[PDB]
RNA sequence: CCCUUUAAUGUUUGAUGUUCUAACGUUGGCCCCUGAUCGGGGUUGCGGACAGUGUCUGGUGGGUAGUUUGACUGGGGCGGUCUCCUCCUAAAGAGUAACGGAGGAGCACGAAGGUUGGCUAAUCCUGGUCGGACAUCAGGAGGUUAGUGCAAUGGCAUAAGCCAGCUUGACUGCGAGCGUGACGGCGCGAGCAGGUGCGAAAGCAGGUCAUAGUGAUCCGGUGGUUCUGAAUGGAAGGGCCA
RNA sequence: GAAAUUCCUUGUCGGGUAAGUUCCGACCUGCACGAAUGGCGUAAUGAUGGCCAGGCUGUCUCCACCCGAGACUCAGUGAAAUUGAACUCGCUGUGAAGAUGCAGUGUACCCGCGGCAAGACGGAAAGACCCCGUGAACCUUUACUAUAGCUUGACACUGAA
RNA sequence: UGUUUAUUAAAAACACAGCACUGUGCAAACACGAAAGUGGACGUAUACGGUGUGACGCCUGCCCGGUGCCGGAAGGUUAAU
RNA sequence: UGUAACGGGGCUAAACCAUGCACCGAAGCUGCGGCAGCGACGCUUAUGCGUUGUUGGGUAGGGGAGCGUUCUGUAAGCCU
RNA sequence: GAGGACCGAACCGACUAAUGUUGAAAAAUUAGCGGAUGACUUGUGGCUGGGGGUGAAAGGCCAAUCAAACCGGGAGAUAGC
RNA sequence: CUUUUGUAUAAUGGGUCAGCGACUUAUAUUCUGUAGCAAGGUUAACCGAAUAGGGGAGCCGAAGGGAAACCGAGUCUUAA
RNA sequence: CCAUAGGUUAAUGAGGCGAACCGGGGGAACUGAAACAUCUAAGUACCCCGAGGAAAAGAAAUCAACCGAGAUUCCCCCAGU
């Protein structure tokens, strides 16, 4: 009755923390978001946070819900 | 699946048309939208819901 | 006797100066109103032969 | 072209174009041989009797890929933009 | 005097029966070749444009013939499965098998998209025109236990939820840069160009909360395109674009 | 009608036997008989299938003895399958999982002859079963595509009124 | 009675006389044969071919939906032309 | 099938536990001699050869070197 | 004096058992067994030819070969074994 | 030896010897080595006193983008 | 009845064999396609007919491209286009 899954989405982190990325690198890929996106870094429509800026890659909790940011610093 | 595609062509008199897809059945309204003709490069309106 | 080019590869595929191969892009025949814009937009270039590809392509291809 | 059974790259993809039948009967001229064409003057039926083009060819372009040096003629053909500004550099003439 | 029609004597064309004989049949008699039941010729008789053969054609045709009749599989068969999505297995990056454990998809939507301006739930208590546990109204509690067109998971209050206003950006050409695949491919994308929508100003939009909703090539079809156009001018066909 | 057919099933009842999964007679609850892919009988017939009885006997209890042909010894002639090589024991264990060969340990002078058939996974035949191969053949049909044949009409041969 | 798997099966199988159905008008149907021709047969429906059943005795029920065959051709569809 | 559940003999320590020391033990390591690959060396002055470092189990497989056989030239030459 | 009558030799077969199974024999011997005036049996000629024949039907037989004989050719078919 | 996850295996093959017995050949293509000549390099058939010489028909290279027309060190894309 | 058919007698000529090449009439399948039917193999194998020292083809209803070429045959390129 079973046997069904289906392709693996490669979501995830792409860039670390303290990683130089180039503008319009992908930065986490996700679902729903669980990573917001700071400054110098885009949305996306399936929710992929992307460098907006050269610089490096700068996770932080900020907010008044904890909620986890990436920023990019240059 | 149940909704058949249709044919938005342009006023401009060019040949260029958009295509799409309509619930036939829900809507029979001949649907009609402003979109870009790149022939012409302006906004015209589009009609013709095949 | 001389090395016989494989026809329909002969259509699919021309050498570019580098010594790669253009090559039209799948997914553009039919079936295209379910396609978003942005997406048959890029499949119009024609993009070059990968790398694992090649060495099937040059096989078929002696004389190009 | 064998894949196994799977579809392969030269059926997986598809066929473009056509074959002009005007390229067959095209040639480029290039500058290095503004100098063997015996005589000062590039006609299409003196390129042929220097053996530069081809005896089929009816249709010549002299492009800009090196070096003419001396008075020349081109008659009846078709140069570039750069291959006129070289002939004319060097003191010839285009009809 | 050149018309459509309303029905005709002279009259073309298509069948129908009768009739005829003159092709054709004769496996009827007789004669001859020839004191040869073959054959041919002759002469009568009967049949007769039929029958029968040819070419084309529809049907029928295991009478023959060429072949096809999948893989997975805790042996094969039977059963079930085969592509896609979500979770777990999965070992706190990615990925990861089994006929492992559970569910879903093969769409929908011209609004359920864009934008702008608002808004904030489920349940419960109490009050009580019918009205009951629950219709509606009013307050209190509660704080999202709700809702997200459709599974499950990640999300969601700046709401991605709910309501109206106006609208077509569900644009055309591109695209730095990445992510992901063996590849074919798929995905994300700021920005630029051209035009456009929304703000009684500023301030966003290249479809939908995201992830399923799909099919390579070939071969054609349909529009467009003054790209090719087998002497030339055209055209046909091909290309390119949709 | 539990049958050349009845799965359950050695149905059940009767007969036959000291005792009968077979037989014979029935019963009918015919898994899943049946009327010319004939149904029920049926004298005769059968190197036919099953069952019983009398005779008969070495079939047997349970074998004994005898007669010839080999076997056996001598003389003459003189094969065969097989065969990696052998200085070719038992046991227990190990081990590609059932050991003459490994380990450990028992035992065992060297070499024939007649016997026997437990092992040498003994000999024989690239398993016939079972899988697999996008093997083959032949067979079937409402598989697919054809085709001979048969059949239809048009034109031809082929005309007149 | 007979026949049969020469060489593991001799039988309950096959054949059979009989029975029925069906085709067949004679240039017979059939069969062999691109054909001519020839078997059928120097026969002719009391004859021949094909099928099934299988002496004899008593018998042969019901079903024409399916599938064939046979008959009909008004309509519907339908080829070459 | 035969002890058949220390490998056996045998063991009251020749068994366990703790500690300690010695020794045995491999194709490992070291010594001695040899050979090869790779580098670094200008060590040489085509660069051989030297100097040092380190490496040399190998199936499939890849790479690099050879051996020998018959035949042709060198060959009316050399051996016989 | 009939009879696919009976018994039983030749003859034609091949039911049972033993032997044989590198045999005396690539199917036989030995002891029994069935038919034996007939759908018998046999000689000598003939005729039917391989997707073909012939078949009292076994896939039987067609030269110790038969679910498509043999010989030569395609041909060094092809062989993911 | 073969085949394998793995064989003394009781898996395969071989009684033994001797002789024969299996990666070739033609042509095309690509790459490495090497040699000649280099922006050029080479001829094929044929002729030929024949491995000479002649024969440059051609082939490949020096230019590419584009489906193509075309343009050309740029070109396609696109009104750009 | 003419006259044919026939009949006879002459002269001529033919047939048969032969290795390959050659022209014509017929014409496979295995194989390849990783199955297979279009396609392939291949107008090959083969079978037949006929001929010559060669045969066949052959003197433009041919090509070319606005210039031109000038019967057939064979070879090298064109071009694996």
């Amino acid at each position: 009755r079973n046997g069904r899954d289906s392709e693996a989405k490669r979501l995830g982190v792409k860039r670390f923390g303290g990683e130089s990325v180039l503008a319009g690198s992908i930065i986490v890929r996700q679902r729903g978001t669980k990573f917001h996106a700071g400054a110098n870094v885009g949305c996306g429509r399936d929710h992929t946070l992307f460098a907006k800026a050269d610089g490096k890659v700068k996770f932080e909790v900020k907010g008044p819900k904890n909620r986890k940011f990436i920023s990019i610093e240059a | 699946g149940i909704r058949e595609k249709i044919k938005l062509v342009s006023s401009a008199g060019t040949g260029h048309f958009y295509t799409t897809t309509k619930n036939k059945r829900t809507k029979p309204e001949k649907l009609e939208l402003k979109k870009f003709d790149p022939v012409v490069r302006q906004h015209v309106i589009y009609k013709e819901a095949k | 006797p001389k090395i016989k080019t494989v026809r329909g590869a002969a259509k699919r595929f021309k050498k570019t100066g580098k010594g790669g191969f253009k090559h039209k892009h799948a997914n553009l025949r039919h079936i295209l109103t379910k396609k978003a814009t942005k997406r048959k937009r890029h499949l119009r270039p024609k993009a070059m032969v990968s790398k694992g590809d090649l060495g099937l392509v040059i096989a078929c291809l002696p004389y190009a | 072209g064998f894949e196994g059974g799977q579809m392969p790259l030269y059926r997986r993809l598809p066929k473009f174009g056509f074959t002009s039948r005007k390229a067959a009967i095209t040639a480029e001229v290039r500058l290095s041989d503004l100098a063997k064409v015996e005589g000062g003057v590039v006609d299409l039926n003196t390129l042929k009797a220097a053996n530069i083009i081809g005896i089929q060819i009816e249709f010549a372009k002299v492009i800009l890929a090196g070096e003419v040096t001396t008075p020349v003629t081109v008659r009846g053909l078709r140069v570039t933009k750069g291959a006129r500004a070289a002939i004319e550099a060097a003191g010839g003439k285009i009809e």
